[PDB]
């Protein structure tokens, strides 16, 4: 009893949870969480790197502003007053 | 040419197998398991039946004391009762008022029914698997009966058959079994000389012809009623009669995998468990050459009617261009689809009609007619 | 069937998602390195 | 096969309905309401 | 019911209306050309 296809997109993906065995979806969820953590860690690193770039030009004196736009969203808003 | 295939161990299901010997026209063989028998080796421990309490006329010793002697008989019971004064229709049986004794004696033996009504206790070990296979070979149905051990070679019309070994060594029979007429029971029956009163084995006979029997019926002789000639006693009722009503459903009804249980000899028939490998050494007789077989081109497939079910609910019309007249083998190249026809006759620019079985709602399959493949697209309905 | 870790998923569709990943963590790693490189250029410039 | 359709409650108008059972040739049924009777339950007062 | 295979398969279909009058009765005439796989009876029905 079935003439439906597989999945598309995830939907059916969760339907399989009924087949195979017990362990499955929870492990996948954990993997997804790990991926999210990697994504979050990357972003945190990127922000720190963005600071590393705005460093030097963190003292004072004209000089961007300037490259502060084009400028990874701060850069500016930052140059100003 | 040796053709090797594996079919599920299921009776009444025809399976199609494509034999493709290189340089020879394809051959389609239909195989169907007619019966699969699991016959265990039996060793009779004992037989049981209804017991008989043999009680002769009591020895009423008038004016004296009777004496009991130890008799080597099953459940032998003897008791001498003092102070008896029994009466018959015409008065007192004894001359003396006091000092009369009644010797009551009894023993247990097999009832007259034991030849007709009995249960046999068997020790069942390592069953030999046997299979009856129907093969549609050269437009004729051939029957092959062989042991499913993968060693027993059976030759029918020059084709050598090697059946098994069975993927499952499972049996519905335990180490100890009990047989009553056409019914078999898995029972850890008491050993000989260990039978309990009012239970299966209260009476035990090693063979049905055996003169000496074991008996444990809790036979106890009682003091007769005042002025009465009789032998009163207390005894646990027939263990065999009790087992007959307490046995429950036999193996024919309780066994897994849809096992059918038969007797004379005790065997498990059509237990749908595991798969069965089949080896067929097909003679050169039924092996034409590719060059000697028709060549098919310009093949097209149309499915005008399809229903996805256990039987052949699909119909397919295949158009072809054959180089010459002759017989071509028909086979499905997709395992999800099976074709009823094993062989059809081809001739030039003509068409063929085949019957197919599938469980798929959208069945896309390849059909090999002789040495050429054709794609079939089918929308099958429930 | 035949192997271990329950295989499931999707040609096409499957490729759609796969093509995404490997793709953003590597990017931000490369960008991080490039930012460091530029920083060193500034350090050299001073 | 159960074929379900809805026709307007109008007498003397033939309606055509297409019965399409999957895997079976289409079937055309002509339906016409000959009469529609509304009979109330009566209780004689006097 | 009659199975599709028991019946005929139709292809290369074209429709021409040489005469039509919009009224309560059958005021329209339509000529339908076809290519049938085999001889048999076919049901005719308007999908509109």
């Amino acid at each position: 009893s079935t003439n439906g296809t597989a999945h598309g997109h995830p939907h059916e993906i969760i339907l399989y949870y009924y087949e195979l065995y017990p362990t499955m979806t929870v492990v996948i969820v954990s993997v997804a969480s790990f991926v999210l953590l990697s994504m979050v860690g990357t972003a945190v690193g990127m922000c720190v790197c963005a600071r590393r770039r705005c460093i030097t030009p963190y003292e004072l004196t004209p000089g961007a502003t300037v490259p502060f736009l084009l400028s990874l969203l701060c850069c500016v808003r930052t140059t100003k007053a | 040419y040796e053709h090797v295939t594996v079919i599920p161990n299921t009776v009444g299901v025809p399976y199609k197998t494509l034999v493709n010997r290189p340089g020879y026209s394809p051959m389609v063989l239909e195989m169907e398991l007619l019966s699969v028998t699991l016959e265990p080796t039996l060793s009779l421990d004992y037989i049981t039946c209804e017991y008989k309490t043999v009680i002769p006329s009591p020895y009423v010793k008038c004016c004296g004391t009777a004496e009991c002697k130890d008799k080597n008989l099953p459940d032998y019971s003897c008791k001498v009762f003092t102070g008896v004064y029994p009466f018959m229709w015409g008065g007192a049986y004894c001359f003396c008022d006091a000092e009369n004794t009644q010797l009551s004696e009894a023993h247990v033996e097999k009832s007259e029914s034991c030849k007709t009504e009995f249960a046999s206790a068997y020790r069942a070990h390592t069953a030999s698997a046997s299979a009856k296979l129907r093969v549609l070979y050269q437009g004729n149905n051939i029957t092959v009966t062989a042991y499913a051990n993968g060693d027993h070679a059976v030759t029918v019309k020059d084709a050598k058959f090697i059946v098994g070994p069975m993927s499952s060594a499972w049996t519905p029979f335990d180490n100890k079994i009990v047989v009553y007429k056409g019914d078999v029971y898995n029972m850890d029956y008491p050993p000989f000389g260990a039978g309990r009163p009012g239970q299966f084995g209260d009476i035990q006979s090693r063979t049905p012809e055996s003169k000496d029997v074991y008996a444990n019926t809790q036979l106890v002789l009682q003091r007769p009623a005042a002025g009465t000639v009789h032998v009163p006693y207390s005894q646990a009722p027939s263990g065999f009669k009790y087992w007959l009503k307490e046995r429950g459903a036999s193996l024919q009804h309780t066994a897994p995998f849809g096992c059918q249980i038969a007797t004379n000899p005790v065997r498990a028939v059509n237990c749908a468990v595991g798969n069965m490998p089949i080896s067929i050494d097909i003679p050169e007789a039924a092996f034409t050459r590719v060059v000697d077989a028709p060549s098919l081109t310009d093949m097209s497939c149309e499915v005008p009617a399809c229903t996805h079910s256990s039987d052949f609910g699909g119909v397919a019309i295949i158009k072809y261009a054959a180089s010459k007249k002759g017989k071509c083998a028909v086979h499905s190249m997709t395992n999800a689809v099976t074709i009823r026809e094993a062989e059809i006759e081809v001739e030039g620019n003509s068409q063929l009609q085949i019957s197919f079985s599938t469980a798929l709602a959208s069945a896309e399959f390849r059909v090999q007619v002789c040495s050429t493949q054709v794609h079939c697209a089918a929308e099958c309905h429930p | 069937h035949t192997t271990l870790g329950v295989q499931d998923i999707s040609t096409t569709a499957m490729s759609w998602v796969q093509k995404i990943t490997g793709g953003v963590g590597l990017i931000v790693a490369v960008a991080a390195l490039i930012l460091i490189v530029v920083l060193c250029v500034s350090f050299s410039r001073h």
